[PDB]
């Protein structure tokens, strides 16, 4: 918690490369919010932003499956997830989902409890980033890149065609809701 | 977590899934404040004394 | 039988419809519990205010109390009216379908289901309607060798619907959609020009069903 | 949105006197979650309509057709085809609005994943035609497919294999020309532009009343608490909290209308690509001005952009017909 000449605000403090003017003393953005300040005491100028900030993803088969589940901390490095807690929390089950061997980074943020792996399957389960996670091998939750699909290279020629032989009559169901409760 | 993904959707099965249970933010380590340098032997002090 | 025994055996087959009520149905919870919010009040009873506090503050709780349930109402109702265009849109879009694949054929494609559409079987459902969209789909494709256009008498030929596959050997007209090879002949077949522009044309011979009867 | 700390930002009295409110929040935060698993339900049924990751041949040979502007480019590091990348630059302040509680950027589905998507579908679209799009995918050469198009639109197929070179090179000229006209003309654009900036203008306005009283003492929360006492501060922040959380309403409206309407809009390109790319529909001035032929989808940011290809009559000849 920073205060400077007034200006009081939460943040993590680091050094700036910003050339602020002689007179200037504060810095801000576009959205009119505080980016940089001056150390009154000394000519420094030192950025501002949020200490972590995120929210917190449960990933979780059915319960009737399984117990154990992933966490995903958005947007947040993985050092800062002992720390983005507090760690202050029930000795066994959360104190291991805030550290452990099986930890992640993407885009989407840090997962805990998932185990990376190369091979790429159906998203069953959503992360984001290209990246969802799957319960499916013990059994463990893991954590890959989906795959669009299965490569499938057209035999294609400039002379060659494909015709059918035989045909299927498939029946698929589309079901489209056509109104609500007429609720007063 | 399992158990806060309960209590989100207010069940005691969850289906598969991700939920969003909460929300975290680091809380602030210190306080510091600062304020610019004092002035050397300021009038202020000469009256008194 | 496989589509019916999907929907009895799968749960989340209907979860689009169950979830619009469910939706609906945590809106009017939700509606109720604006009922247990103080908003700031002493309390959230009305009778509470009425009876502890005399009526020249009572007054104002009661006001603050109307303003927070107001706004909720409103919330409420806003997000009931948003969810309304919703499911207008969405029978509209089934009244569409119900008109094109129901009571005709639809040429659109991915419209009246996956595949080349033949027809579709409305079943009702709870605020909500099911069509059994029917498809004819190729099941298993064999690959031949084409040409654009055959030039048997010195000019282009090409099919009169249909194309000219060919195995190994043999040369033959097939419709695209099925292989029903058949006998290359002037009845399914149309010339135009001579056969010196077409790019790929092959040689081959068009038989003529008059030949037999000119013979006699 | 995080909308107790949008109200409040780690205000512990703004927290209990919202608490008393009931669950304003809530519903927030489920509506805006719901909004984005509705974008990404949108950018999947757009996108993810080919069953199998479908790859052009080694060689170009498509009867003197050319698709390398279209096709994506294995020189570059992004497999992105050249309109691709005009349309990917010309599009261009959210990255520096995530403090006050926005998180924006995680999408489902990265820009390389839609880039193969639509990779895949040029390539079923090409080799297969329409064939791929109703059930497992049949070669055919490109020469076939426009002849096939060309009888679907009643132009004998002997046209185009009396003109294919023709054909050919005016398919060339008209790609070489919308792709000088989408690098030229900053304007091409101007929707997914104007739905980017609609979306930053809302946020930062979203941010910005941050900044207002609303009939309060200070805008921050700091200023009431200290300079006021807890008999007073607790109005104070009471009438702060009551102009948020009305300004947090209003967007959240805003943004579920927008939400909708980008529904609306995501439907349409949905449907287009099952008839214009898929497929050839049919209807009039719906996949572009003539008598459609094909389309090619090619992926923008936040967007999607159809080359409808028309067949359209040149020069008319008056006869006397009975
Ligand atoms: C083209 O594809 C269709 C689609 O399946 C084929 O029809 C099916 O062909 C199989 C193989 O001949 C049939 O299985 C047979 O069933 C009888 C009676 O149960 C059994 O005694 C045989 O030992 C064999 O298992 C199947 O009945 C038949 N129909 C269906 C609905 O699957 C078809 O044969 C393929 N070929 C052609 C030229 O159409
Ligand atoms: C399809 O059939 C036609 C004839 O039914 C083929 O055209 C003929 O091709 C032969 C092969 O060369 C020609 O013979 C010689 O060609 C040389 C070079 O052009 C020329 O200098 C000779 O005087 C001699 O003509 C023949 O002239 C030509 N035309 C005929 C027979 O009327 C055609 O080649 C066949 N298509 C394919 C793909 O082979
Ligand atoms: C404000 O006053 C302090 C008083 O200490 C100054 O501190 C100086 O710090 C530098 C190092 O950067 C030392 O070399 C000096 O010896 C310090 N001065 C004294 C008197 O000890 C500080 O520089 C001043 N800052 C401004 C902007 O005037
Ligand atoms: C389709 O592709 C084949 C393979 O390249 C082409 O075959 C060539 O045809 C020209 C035409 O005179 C010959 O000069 C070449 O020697 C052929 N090359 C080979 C490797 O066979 C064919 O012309 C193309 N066009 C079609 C099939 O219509
Ligand atoms: C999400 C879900 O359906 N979980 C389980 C499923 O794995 C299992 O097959 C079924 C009965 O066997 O009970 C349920
Ligand atoms: C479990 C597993 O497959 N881990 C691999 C790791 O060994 C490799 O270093 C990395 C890319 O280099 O991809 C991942
Ligand atoms: C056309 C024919 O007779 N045989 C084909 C062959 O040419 C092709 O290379 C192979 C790959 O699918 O399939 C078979
Ligand atoms: C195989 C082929 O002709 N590829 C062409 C290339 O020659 C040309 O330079 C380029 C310019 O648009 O377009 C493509
Ligand atoms: C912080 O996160 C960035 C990217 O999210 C990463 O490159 C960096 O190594 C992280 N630093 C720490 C100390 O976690």
């Amino acid at each position: 918690n920073f205060n400077f000449n007034g200006l009081t605000g939460t943040g993590v403090l680091t050094e700036s490369n910003k050339k602020f003017l002689p007179f200037q003393q504060f810095g801000r953005d576009i959205a009119d919010t505080t980016d940089a300040v001056r150390d009154p005491q000394t000519l420094e100028i030192l950025d501002i932003t949020p200490c972590s900030f995120g929210g917190v993803s449960v990933i979780t088969p059915g319960t009737n499956t399984s117990n154990q589940v992933a966490v995903l901390y958005q947007d947040v490095n993985c050092t800062e997830v002992p720390v983005a807690i507090h760690a202050d929390q029930l000795t066994p089950t959360w104190r291991v989902y805030s550290t452990g061997s099986n930890v992640f980074q993407t885009r989407a943020g840090c997962l805990i409890g998932a185990e990376h792996v190369n091979n790429s399957y159906e998203c069953d389960i959503p992360i984001g980033a290209g990246i969802c996670a799957s319960y499916q091998t013990s059994q463990s939750i893991i954590a890959y890149t989906m795959s669009l699909g299965a490569e499938n290279s057209v035999a294609y020629s400039n002379n060659s065609i494909a015709i059918p032989t035989n045909f299927t009559i498939s029946v698929t169901t589309e079901i489209l809701p056509v109104s609500m409760t007429k609720t007063s | 977590p399992l158990s806060e993904t309960k209590c989100t959707l207010k069940s005691f099965t969850v289906e598969k899934g991700i939920y969003q249970t909460s929300n975290f933010r680091v809380q602030p380590t210190e306080s510091i404040v600062r304020f610019p340098n004092i002035t050397n032997l300021c009038p202020f002090g000469e009256v008194f004394n | 039988g496989k589509i019916q025994d999907s929907l009895s055996s799968t749960a989340s087959a209907l979860g689009k419809l169950q979830d619009v009520v469910n939706q609906n149905a945590q809106a009017l919870n939700t509606l109720v519990k604006q009922l247990s919010s103080n908003f700031g009040a002493i309390s959230s009873v009305l009778n509470d205010i009425l009876s502890r506090l005399d009526p020249p503050e009572a007054e104002v709780q009661i006001d603050r109390l109307i303003t927070g349930r107001l706004q909720s109402l409103q919330t409420y109702v806003t997000q009931q009216l948003i969810r309304a265009a919703e499911i207008r849109a969405s029978a509209n879009l089934a009244a569409t379908k119900m008109s094109e694949c129901v009571l005709g054929q639809s040429k659109r494609v991915d419209f009246c289901g996956k595949g080349y559409h033949l027809m579709s079987f409305p079943q009702s459902a709870p605020h909500g309607v099911v069509f059994l969209h029917v498809t004819y789909v190729p099941a298993q494709e064999k690959n031949f060798t084409t040409a654009p256009a055959i030039c048997h008498d010195g000019k282009a030929h090409f099919p009169r619907e249909g194309v000219f596959v060919s195995n190994g050997t043999h040369w033959f007209v097939t419709q695209r959609n099925f292989y029903e090879p058949q006998i290359i002949t002037t009845d399914n077949t149309f010339v135009s020009g001579n056969c010196d522009v077409v790019i790929g044309i092959v040689n081959n011979t068009v038989y003529d069903p008059l030949q037999p009867e000119l013979d006699s | 949105v995080d909308c107790t700390m949008y109200i409040c930002g780690d205000s512990t009295e703004c927290s209990n006197l919202l608490l008393q409110y009931g669950s304003f929040c809530t519903q927030l935060n489920r509506a805006l979650t719901g909004i984005a698993v509705e974008q990404d339900k949108n950018t999947q049924e757009v996108f993810a309509q080919v069953k199998q990751i479908y790859k052009t041949p080694p060689i170009k040979d498509f009867g003197g057709f050319n698709f390398s502007q279209i096709l994506p480019d294995p020189s570059k590091p992004s497999k992105r085809s050249f309109i691709e990348d005009l349309l990917f630059n010309k599009v261009t302040l959210i990255c520096a609005q995530k403090f006050n509680g926005l998180t924006v950027l995680p999408p489902l589905l990265t820009d390389e994943m839609i880039a193969q998507y639509t990779s895949a579908l040029l390539a079923g679209t090409i080799t297969s035609g329409w064939t791929f799009g109703a059930g497992a995918a049949l070669q055919i050469p490109f020469a076939m497919q426009m002849a096939y198009r060309f009888n679907g639109i009643g132009v004998t197929q002997n046209v185009l294999y009396e003109n294919q070179k023709l054909i050919a090179n005016q398919f060339n000229s008209a790609i070489g020309k919308i792709q000088d006209s989408l690098s030229s003309t900053a304007s091409a654009l101007g929707k997914l532009q104007d739905v980017v900036n609609q979306n930053a203008q809302a946020l930062n306005t979203l941010v910005k009343q941050l900044s207002s009283n609303f009939g309060a003492i200070s805008s921050v929360l700091n200023d009431i608490l200290s300079r006021l006492d807890p008999p007073e501060a607790e109005v104070q922040i009471d009438r702060l909290i009551t102009g948020r959380l009305q300004s947090l309403q209003t967007y959240v409206t805003q943004q579920l209308i927008r939400a909708a309407e980008i529904r609306a809009s995501a439907n349409l390109a949905a449907t287009k690509m099952s008839e214009c790319v898929l497929g050839q529909s049919k209807r009039v001035d719906f996949c572009g001005k003539g008598y459609h032929l094909m389309s090619f989808p090619q992926s923008a940011p936040h967007g999607v952009v159809f080359l409808h290809v028309t067949y359209v009559p040149a020069q008319e000849k008056n006869f006397t017909t009975a």
